[PDB]
DNA sequence: CATGATCTAC
DNA sequence: GTAGATCATGGA
């Protein structure tokens, strides 16, 4: 017949929040057919017909017990109080991940006790490496997405409003009330349709926990909140990638870069060389004012475009570099995100040099070396980032060079100290690094540069580019050459 | 090229040339032996090229060290442009210049 | 039928925040037609938002303007009292810097004459005689128009990155914006479609409505 | 017939850590952005300098309704109906009030609203800017926290561009009071305490015209990044000669008349028919004379 | 009215290393920054001048809130709240009082800008080794020196302060600065003034900021910037309003046509306590003290 | 801090 | 009976 409710990805007046809606109810909706195959098990026989952009919803009787059938199925409270989302394979998605998305939800959406009411403290003790961590999370009893239905529908006739809903920061992200004398007029309006997408949004966007690398993860555990809304281009698309994400293990979600986020919501992505591979989404960061916020507050939105060379450097990046490590102390599972990579990821979505900002974050902003040793640990790394480079083979020759420099400045001491004399590489390599950092402006850094190459004896690979690194030495900039030379002292096979 | 990376490319020839024949006198003198050492003589041109601490003084080592190179086939070809080069150029400039030269160099097989 | 007028606009810095970013200050990367018809009729000097409707425009990005983010002690209406501290809250707000665009504009479907691109060429023609308040901007009061003037079709003679409206777009820019709530406001999608097309397609072009 | 005065002012060569952004860990932020060329700006918003004159306002009497309390650091209101006719604050920078944002008209009659006679686009500084930080020990052996913060500054000029309808003023004579504050301009609110920033101007290009568009927004540049010339752009320079920007409404005044006049060609060319003057002060009274004639201020 | 005196003030010629930054392994680096036409020039913290002055305030024997302990090397409060009416130092400096009546904080009417060197860094640096055959890691060690004249800008906002009569101490505590903190064990430099540009006007508007200049790159010479120069022909600066002291004098006074420049009637006085005292009388009257 | 339930005044 | 102001209401 009529569909009672019908949406489509072609609607002139969706915004990107509201097609993630539409894809969040349609993921809900296949879950919920496979769950209930016949019409006449759902409430009010409630049917839908999904196609590849558009749903519609066709239903007996009342619109309010359908739609509450509907809307209390898709938003459910499991025993041990976690949010529910029957969108999301439950089944496949193990107790962490569940535990993360549930908290992500309620420090993102519903930030507000005005919209949550709170149970109590539920500390469980999953074993992992012969060690029992004791996760503590704040239960739920009840979350104003479950029972939106009453302000879709009338009070009285219990039929989908005619007009427009007031909604609020909670179910549009950032639809905040500015002027709180003005509650009654000054709030944003939506379609119930609409409203319902709003509703169903959270399932498909997914949460990644953004690590501070200035404190030290021990001295305090993290608690900005990035949220990836991605760009729908088709609802199976969006589904199957959502879908494919909930492989990742919790552990991955850590980040210390919006791009890095961004991208490891398209890391799982298979690239097909025959298309043209094209996806955007959006990163939002949530993070308190103050040490005494109440809430969460959102602060910046970043947008990505990602491409196939930026999935497949990525896809490398991941591959090669040192994945995130698990500190396991008492009842804590501090996660030590890798600052290279997500570096790394933030330089190849701003479109720059994978390397741009290496020095200042990397040796500027290390307390006691804990940025500086994992140089070493992502050697390989560097390695396969170098050589696999897009473009500019020459800086590579100058990496070369100087670690020729480097063998040779090291040789020279090493032959002078006997055995046990011998100091190891890490003290040789922190004062060259410390050297390198004295450099303040071209001609010091230059005349240091210069004159440790020539402290490193006679350099083939200097003498075979002459002209190619001589000019390339004379014309770059001297902090380009300074960052160069760190990732080369990286890269530095003994 | 600019002119200026020309006139550069220029002046490290030179400086390596007249490096060939400082290390070629150093040979005839030093002949005895199993072999005349080569990275003690390099060595030795960097601690004399650090130990110049003035324009005045880097310029009369270099210039002295450019003519006990010998013909320097690449200042024949280019007088005036190298010769206003190490006039005008500050002398730190140019001993980064040498130095790259220095360790740029290759001994003849 | 006469051929559309023609505007050149250079503005420093933009703010064309988006109708759901009330939380923080995003802002869309084109100037939206709602934005554009206001800067019209005020540069036209008409207080009237439904003197000019069914004008159509169309605009063309002469380069791609960069995003930045500044921070602004904004103030609200949250308490009675005007001094107390809950009035004030730091936000961020995105700007664009360096906006270069060419406007078009076309009439044919005002039923009120003088139709809005008259105006606009009369007021050009005779800046003297021009009745307005204010300083000309695009975005908010602070952000000044640089240069806006009458040009050609080939001012910069260069690539033109056009507004398409595309169902399958990206950017939602609304024509018709209500500064209350959200109820009023129209939305439209478009895309950015790198064309040196000098004139607009078909599809570039919007019509100021009202939401009835 | 509506009367502009457009203004680009560029402020004296110093340090700078005016504006600041939201902090990060020791560091305090100067908050930046593209401009031309890509290249990275440090700003100073446009609250700021209109904080600034609102503040020189109230500092020489000038009776004013958003009365800034220094004692407490916090804005009174001295009526809470705004009154353009009678307050300088509300005629020049205009004001908002609570039914303002429920409603789409102007009016709901005493007026609901009013816009800015004077509107100012934010600072911007016309060098790039270069990480510069500061150490910040606090002097003791008793070592805490809230100690070695990091300071970011800025050692460049900043220009700003401002434009305001003369006409649109409740009181014509109250344009020469906000021409004084932008001349003598107290502080733009910063870190006055270690990086005191005088922003009185040292460069001027004034247009009073009565043309509702000028092309002299941002007419200082020199880029090549830790310099001071700050020379006139080559597009205004070129928009000069064009024919627009007519010559006989520019007003150039301070350290910029030097290097125009020290120009080959100058005597002939189209920008010597300008008000130029080497003194601010000679030619701020000669642009207030012309003001005052063409307002009937007399 | 308002009265502002605003000044820029030149050191005297000496090796300086008094503005250590966070030091990168053994040597101990100077700050330093870029400056005039893209050379790196060592910057002094205007902290470091505060600090000074409020230690001036201290010796001197004034009411000062924050008191230093000389033999402790610790800062101790003599009230927690902060009385600008009472103490020099509050009503001076200010304070902002942030932990979780009174005002907490005070906007101080000294504002100072960070202290330059006249000449750019060339990049000279010590050797300092401890010692005795004896040696360890912390035996030998390097630290930045600098050979240059500092100069700093700084102004005050007379009629901000709760007493008016508190700013001929600043005066004289900025004509009598005491150690700038820095390395006196090794490297004593004199802060005291040697050529100054004053200017006490009502109005807001200072064109004297940094308005000295070097002959030479690597020169002890000091000549006033010509820009200032300009600007005081031109008529922008009131010569009444200026008080020039120091060892620039002599060279003001060996410019040609200099009986016939406006720059002649300034208060021009070779010594800088007579300069200090003919401004502080006409202070005094202009504040009525 | 944002937002709704509630208190309360017209 | 309804709109404006006020107050509660949130942790590991």
């Amino acid at each position: 017949t009529q569909p009672k409710i019908s949406l489509s990805l072609h609607a002139a007046d969706t915004t990107i929040m509201h097609r993630v809606g539409m894809t969040g109810l349609y993921m809900t909706l296949k879950r919920l057919e496979k769950q209930y195959p016949l019409s006449r098990q759902r409430g009010g026989h409630i049917s839908w017909f999904l196609t590849a952009d558009t749903i519609e919803l066709f239903w007996e009787g009342s619109d309010f017990i359908a739609l509450s059938w509907l809307i209390n199925e898709s938003f459910q409270l499991d025993d041990t109080g976690l949010i529910h989302l029957v969108g999301l394979d439950n089944d496949r998605i193990d107790l962490r991940q569940k535990i993360h998305i549930h908290e992500g939800i309620c420090g993102v959406f519903l930030r507000l006790n005005k919209f949550y009411q709170a149970g109590e403290i539920i500390n469980t003790e999953l074993r992992f490496e012969e060690k029992q961590v004791e996760y503590q999370y704040k239960s739920l009893t009840w979350y104003a997405h479950q029972t939106f239905a009453e302000k879709l529908c009338e009070a009285d006739t219990q039929q989908l409003r005619h007009d427009y809903i007031q909604i609020t920061s909670w179910l549009y992200l950032g639809g905040i009330v500015r002027h709180a004398r003005t509650q009654n007029t000054t709030k944003l309006e939506e379609k119930p349709e609409y409203a319902l997408a709003l509703l169903f949004v959270p399932v498909v966007c997914h949460y990644c926990l953004l690590h501070i690398p200035s404190e030290d993860l021990k001295e305090r555990k993290p608690h900005r909140y990035l949220v990836v809304i991605p760009e729908i281009k088709d609802f199976e698309d969006a589904s199957q990638r959502r879908w494919r994400l909930q492989q990742l293990e919790t552990k991955q979600f850590h980040v210390s870069s919006l791009g890095e986020a961004g991208l490891l919501y398209y890391s799982l992505d298979d690239i097909q060389p025959e298309v043209a591979y094209y996806q955007a989404c959006q990163v939002w960061l949530y993070e308190k004012t103050n040490k005494a916020s109440r809430q969460r507050t959102l602060m910046s939105i970043e947008e990505i475009k990602i491409d196939k060379n930026i999935l497949i450097t990525y896809q490398q990046v991941q591959k090669y570099f040192k994945t995130n490590y698990q500190i396991i102390k008492y009842k804590q599972i501090f996660i030590k995100v890798n600052p290279i990579r997500s570096l790394i990821a933030d330089n190849l979505v701003k479109g720059i040099h994978w390397w741009s900002n290496f020095w200042e974050k990397l040796v500027i902003e290390d307390s006691k070396e804990y940025l500086f040793n994992q140089l070493f640990s992502n050697r390989e790394g560097f390695i396969i980032m170098a050589e696999n480079s897009e473009e500019d083979k020459q800086y590579l020759i100058f990496i070369k060079v100087f670690q020729q420099a480097m063998k040779g400045n090291f040789a020279k001491i090493y032959a002078k100290t006997e055995e046990g004399k011998d100091p190891p590489i890490k003290k040789k390599v922190e004062r060259l690094r410390a050297e390198l950092n004295y450099c303040y402006d071209e001609l010091s850094f230059k005349e240091y540069l210069s004159d440790f190459l020539v402290r490193g004896g006679l350099n083939k690979y200097f003498n075979e580019h002459q002209e190619e690194i001589a000019l390339l030495i004379k014309k770059s900039p001297w902090q380009e050459i300074r960052i160069w030379s760190l990732l080369a002292i990286a890269s530095y096979k003994p | 090229n600019s002119e200026e990376d020309k006139q550069y490319l220029i002046f490290i020839k030179v400086f390596q040339q007249a490096m060939k024949g400082n290390f070629a006198k150093i040979y005839a003198k030093t002949e005895e032996g199993k072999d005349p050492p080569i990275k003690k003589k390099v060595e030795r041109l960097r601690a004399e090229l650090n130990y110049c601490y003035d324009e005045l003084s880097f310029k009369e080592y270099l210039s002295d060290f450019l003519v006990r190179g010998g013909l320097n086939k690449y200042f024949n070809e280019h007088q005036e442009e190298i010769a206003l080069l190490i006039k005008k150029s500050p002398w730190q400039e140019i001993r980064i210049w040498s130095l790259l030269a220095i360790a740029s160099y290759k001994p003849k097989d | 039928m006469i051929a559309p007028l023609i505007l050149y606009l250079d503005v420093p810095f933009t703010t064309f925040r988006e109708s759901h970013a009330r939380e923080m200050g995003k802002t869309y990367p084109v100037p939206p037609p709602a934005t554009v018809y206001g800067m019209l009729l005020s540069l036209v000097g008409e207080t009237n938002v439904y003197r000019h409707c069914g004008v159509e425009l169309a605009i063309a990005m002469l380069s791609s303007p960069k995003k930045s983010r500044i921070l602004r002690q904004m103030r609200r209406f949250k308490n009675a009292d005007f001094s107390h501290p809950e009035n004030v809250i730091p936000c961020y707000q995105e700007i664009l810097s360096n906006l270069k665009c060419l406007i078009w504009v076309r009439s044919d479907e005002e039923k009120i004459q003088p139709s809005l691109r008259e105006r606009i060429q009369l007021a050009f023609d005779h800046p003297e005689l021009v009745r307005r308040f204010g300083c000309l901007f695009l975005g908010e009061s602070d952000q000044l128009i640089k240069t806006i003037k009458l040009a050609r079709e080939d001012y910069l003679e260069g690539v033109r990155q056009w507004a398409i409206r595309d169902n399958r777009g990206r950017l939602t820019l609304p024509y018709w914006v209500d500064h209350v709530g959200s109820r009023n406001t129209r939305f439209l999608r478009y895309r950015i479609e790198e064309m040196d097309r000098l004139s607009p397609p078909d599809l570039a072009w919007t019509m100021v409505q009202s939401p009835i | 017939p509506n009367y502009y005065l457009y203004g680009t002012v560029l402020t004296r060569y110093g340090l700078a850590s005016l504006n600041h952004d939201i902090r990060r860990g020791n560091k305090t932020i100067l908050q930046k952005g593209y401009w031309n060329n890509g290249k990275i700006h440090s700003f100073v918003g446009s609250s700021a300098i209109r904080w600034a004159l609102r503040f020189y306002l109230q500092k020489q009497g000038y009776l004013v309704n958003r009365v800034w309390d220094e004692e407490e650091h916090i804005n009174r209101l001295t009526s809470e109906d705004f009154d353009p006719e009678k307050f300088y604050d509300d005629d020049i920078f205009g004001f908002a009030l609570l039914e303002s944002a429920e409603t789409e008209e102007d009016t709901s009659s005493t007026p609901n609203q009013r816009m800015g006679a004077l509107g100012m686009n934010m600072a911007v500084s016309l060098t790039p800017y270069d990480g510069a930080v500061k150490l910040g020990a606090k002097s003791g052996r008793e070592k805490d926290s809230t100690s070695l913060h990091f300071t970011e500054y800025h050692a460049t000029r900043y220009q700003y561009y401002f434009g305001i309808d003369a006409t649109h003023l409740k009181d014509f004579s109250r344009i020469l009071p906000m021409i004084d504050g932008i001349m003598n301009l107290p502080k733009v609110g910063g870190s006055s305490n270690i990086f005191n920033y005088p922003f009185c101007p040292d460069s001027l290009v004034f247009q009073w015209t009565n043309h509702f568009a000028s092309y002299i927004s941002y007419c200082f540049e020199y880029c090549d990044p830790k310099s001071k010339e700050a020379k006139l752009s080559q597009e205004f320079i070129d928009e000069v000669e064009c024919g627009q920007i007519d010559p006989s409404k520019l007003w150039i005044g301070g350290t910029i008349v030097k290097d125009l006049q020290q120009l080959d060609n100058f005597e002939s060319s189209p920008l010597n028919k300008a008000h130029i003057y080497r003194n601010r002060n000679e030619m701020i009274e000669a642009l207030k004379t012309v003001i005052k004639r063409d307002l009937g201020l007399e």
